DNA sequence: TAACAGTGGCCTTATTAAATGACTTCTCCATGATCTAC
């Protein structure tokens, strides 16, 4: 049977620098757009955080085609033809020769930040004296949480194994491509809307949303709950961890809605284990 | 020829026959053999010398956004005029409406530095760029590059 | 000449004068050395220009310069109108009137 | 008697660059064009939103002619005489044999039109760029992706269907579309739909395409047309033939005097698998299932 | 025409009202044969108006120059409309409206 | 609409009328032929309500200002909102409101 | 395995102009942007923190590329090629050689920007060259900001070149320099006085900045609620969390603290002794 | 009541601007010699 895995989740609030986009002048110029509101929102690209579980994947064991050096800050292949039998890369995020190409079992989308991007531009200078061209310049950062969404076809996998690793690495995310010297800013999730489901429709897609401009409370949604009430979106399919429970269980009538019934831990080890458990019956390991 | 049994400009539909229907550059590489002939008929035209004005601007530009690289790169590392002028015409291929067209074309401009033409021809180059559709301009920009002297 | 084309000449020549009077002020700024540079103060106005992404920043940034300018005796004379323009006008197109005007500017000899 | 299917279904909003034409050198062009009023609007292609219903008739189990090979890339035919009796795909979206007993095509009961984005493109651009500082001519590249809701219109012939039964897992294929083809590694934007204006009618007129806006240029409001609210109350559209789901519900209950207007009486459901159920029943029972 | 563009031009009246008093008041302060300020005064009225964070700091400043331009009448005239103005319309924008105030008043002196 | 700004509009109008008969009572306070300021009025108050340091300062300031404001009927008909609208509210927006009051109180007299 | 040392720590109370901004006319202004509740707030830049402990590690000794003359401020390479192996600062800082071993290294320690507990509100101290003769440079106004400074940094331990250059790292933290400021007329000690440190081996932190305030014009530093929140819900190992400073008196006076989970965590009021166990820890588990 | 409203120096250094392959498939002929039926 076919199953898919669909989430959405945000990161904790701080400071990012994390995707420049092309250096306008003397300023790095992180990445935005027009979102939501029509207000400019910054961005964090998917390629940044295939990236990272790549990373995640090469640092713990788990065989890839491509490894990261970390010293001569290149890529090198341990096999020219692609082999997604073998590889955890290759199965995992495919791979296009330009053959096989693949297909890719993780399917991402790009981080958006939870709250519009006023100016936030940060002075950088070289020490004193002998000034040169180099000498001023300017970053720009957003104090945020990101929120992006993802999708796994577990069918597609050729080890339906696998999924479990990728599911370790989006709930220990490394650094995420950005200035980490200047902006460290951990990617790892604090709030998480995942759902288990066997058929490709999913509505938790960018669920979260807060506005109120300048702020961190980070309310679920209106949308989204009322997506849950409506009928769709069994909570049996539905798991829900992080700081989005306390507030959650706050609500009025909390215990008679249907969004109660969903698998709600506010421990996130703890909802992914059950997850992990779920998925380990449904997969057949 | 077609142009002109028609009755329409000579340069009525030089993009969309020249660059939209080119494969592997073949009909853009015939534009700098025909170079000559585009000087003159830019010349001997008719009417509309304001727009072989802009020309003149438009290939001061180009030199300038050039001369910028070609400093850049030294001897040997520098590249020819083809890669050049390929990645320019990929360039005006992306704009797709006015905006995005009279934007490009105008920050290309100003990267060309200095320009006397347009400082000799202010209010004229301006009110043609703001007010002539943008797919004249490009098909005029492509056939300024065309006729580009190095 | 429409009264759209009249504003728009008059708004580059506004912004004009105020590229004349900020680089008069780097000039008096910087008069050790040979000369001071002109071409890299057009490059620092260019992409100062182009780090705007929105409308709000952008028209700050362009009403900061033209302050910064001086005295815009085009601006003087065209209160109104100018004012309508920039207040009205989508911010790209200001953009472009403005980077227009920058290419079509001659420094004084 | 003649029965069609008439449907818009507007989807979620979400980046999508879903729709690329012939690139421009370096950067990834997304197809778009002029749209309501003048603005410039990405389209995706009606034969996206086929290929997407016929890969879900695949997955299902359902019989189809045309398999495709997800490991390959290829499609395969398993009969190279088109069978519509036998074969789903065959029979809903036609067919035409073109080479130098059987008919050598078909005229399809499926007919769809292309997807219009909701919100006019802005110009969104993103830069991808291969990581290591050993770069080539390959190293650094840009995608156009657009922040908006793709809405698109469909109709179906359900007496043109060889087997009538076979509408049914159409309406679910509809509901619970697979990837539509695009940028699914780094734009992962489901298709499925979030709002739908169905009409179910013997009538051949249909007033319902693209019966979506907006209530800002750049926004994720997603409000109906007032022309087709005004086609509802003047009784050109029979409420009783309207199916209205999604989240577009809610909108139309906030509305003023909704208790009043002829757009009450119109079957309306928030729950789009209740109005799916519902409008399955009516069908079945229309067409003797 | 239209209200908001109306209430727009004469609160860049009511500015450059405010700034010839606070100017005034500048010369009348200057005495001897010290030359008074005419353009570094500019200056240090752009100065303090970039000088600004979050909307307390910008609409108190604003409130101060005001008072301190002393007699205005387009404010005279106008209470409901510029209150409301000033108090509502985000901090930004108005200081985009006082910068472009200052680079047309000048026409006056 | 949004009763909010008619609070605010009201609130201008009793300090218009408080700060006219202070001015008043100034002009009592004086005699002889010495001609009693005006526009140094406008400059006391405005360096009084700069003068205090939050909280304590500026709410007996301005309360006392308005008991001295004298018979006051837009105060007498808006006694308990406005003494509501004085106990909520950040102290400087209430300074922002008095400021712009006086800026715009002259057309009175 | 690959050890990450986390960490937020929260400076001590006083007036504080570190960090500016442009010059802008005769006021220097600090580096100020909204943080939260969309209150504004001054901030310290990371390069600085990072300058200051890079002066550490010059001033005790040790092998840095980079020299601080100190006296014509001026900075010197002692080789011109960045020898990660050799140098403390080009192993823990990196280094990225542009101008035509590689040539770009990525640095073990990351840092972000320092963010004031406290909101900042007004606070403009007015400056004067005094005397009777006046002129342009006569009279000038600086910010300042009476607040308590808190940041967060990680160290990629397992990066490092050699592992035993954490522990200077650690104690550079510790005896923090003046971080880049006025120092002449607000001299602000940027040594630490509250300390949140995490010694694990996974890549999730969650203790980016878990000091918040109370009364938010007070000295007063407590940890927000989601940290204590997240500490006993489950997540975030109390093994392996080092808490020292002037928060341990409030977090002992804490109702039902015996049975919090919180109290399992290494909790020390003397800062020296929390470091000491942490790198006897780091030693142990580093091999050293 | 007064006098000042910053004095400096910089405004990015590199690098790469695409890598493939496809560029319609069918059919509908016109006209006269001859076959053939009336």
């Amino acid at each position: 049977p076919n199953y898919y895995l669909y989430g959405t989740v945000l990161t904790r609030y701080g400071l990012a620098s994390l995707n420049h986009d092309i250096r306008r002048g003397n300023k790095t110029i992180l990445q935005k757009g027009y979102w939501n509101n029509g207000k400019i929102h910054s961005f964090v690209g998917s390629s940044a955080i295939r990236w990272a579980l790549r990373f995640y994947l090469q640092k713990q064991g788990y065989l890839v085609n491509r490894v990261w050096d970390e010293e001569e800050h290149i890529n090198r292949l341990t096999s020219e033809d692609f082999d997604p039998e073998k590889f955890y890369d290759d199965d995992i995020f495919g791979f296009a020769l330009l053959p096989n190409q693949r297909m890719g079992a993780l399917g991402m989308n790009m981080a958006v930040s939870l709250t519009p991007y006023d100016g936030a531009v940060k002075l950088g200078a070289k020490s004193g004296r002998e000034k040169d061209s180099t000498s001023l310049h300017f970053t720009e950062y957003h104090a945020t949480r990101y929120q992006y969404y993802f999708g796994i076809d577990a069918t597609h996998l050729k080890d339906f194994s696998r999924i479990l690793p990728m599911i370790d690495g989006i709930m220990n995310l490394p650094k995420v491509g950005g200035s980490s010297n200047i902006f460290n800013y951990p990617f790892c999730p604090d709030s998480l809307v995942f759902q288990w489901t066997n058929h490709f429709a999913s509505y938790i897609s960018y669920c979260f949303e807060y506005c109120d401009p300048k702020s961190k409370e980070a309310k679920l949604s209106q949308e989204f709950i009322d997506e849950v009430e409506c009928g769709q979106i069994d909570p049996s399919k539905l798991w829900i961890g992080g700081t989005i429970v306390k507030d959650l269980q706050q609500l009025d009538n909390f215990e008679s809605s249907p969004l109660n019934k969903a698998h709600i831990y506010r421990n996130r080890n703890e909802m992914i284990e059950a997850l992990k458990t779920v998925i380990k019956r449904d997969l057949g390991l | 020829a077609d142009n002109l049994v028609k009755g329409i400009h000579w340069w009525s539909n030089f993009w969309e026959k020249l660059v939209i229907e080119d494969s592997k550059e073949y009909l853009f590489n015939q534009l700098f053999s025909n170079r000559e002939g585009f000087i003159i008929m830019a010349e001997n035209s008719e009417e509309d010398k304001q727009y072989l004005i802009f020309i003149k601007v438009f290939q001061q530009a180009m030199k300038g956004n050039f001369a910028k690289i070609y400093a850049k790169t030294e001897e040997g590392k520098d590249p020819p005029i083809k890669k050049k002028v390929e990645r320019l015409r990929a360039e005006l291929n992306y704009c797709y409406d006015e905006l995005s067209f009279k934007e490009y074309l105008s920050d290309f401009l100003v990267r060309g530095g200095l320009n006397k033409y347009f400082n000799e021809h202010q209010e004229e180059i301006a009110l043609l760029i703001k007010k002539s559709p943008w797919q004249e301009i490009r098909i005029w920009s492509l056939l300024a590059i065309a006729s580009y002297k190095p | 000449n429409s009264e759209e084309d009249k504003q728009y000449l008059i708004f580059i020549k506004v912004f004009q004068q105020a590229m004349k009077g900020n680089f008069a002020k780097i000039y008096a700024k910087t008069e050790e050395g040979k000369d001071p540079p002109i071409k890299k103060k057009v490059e620092r106005l260019r992409a100062e220009l182009n780090y705007c992404y929105d409308e709000l920043s952008f028209k700050e940034y362009l009403s900061d310069f033209l302050v910064r300018g001086g005295l815009n005796k085009y601006f003087n004379e065209h209160q109104e109108e100018i004012a309508l323009l920039i207040k009205k006008s989508p911010w790209q197109e200001i953009r472009i009137w403005s980077l227009l005007a920058i290419a079509s500017y001659k420094p004084k000899d």
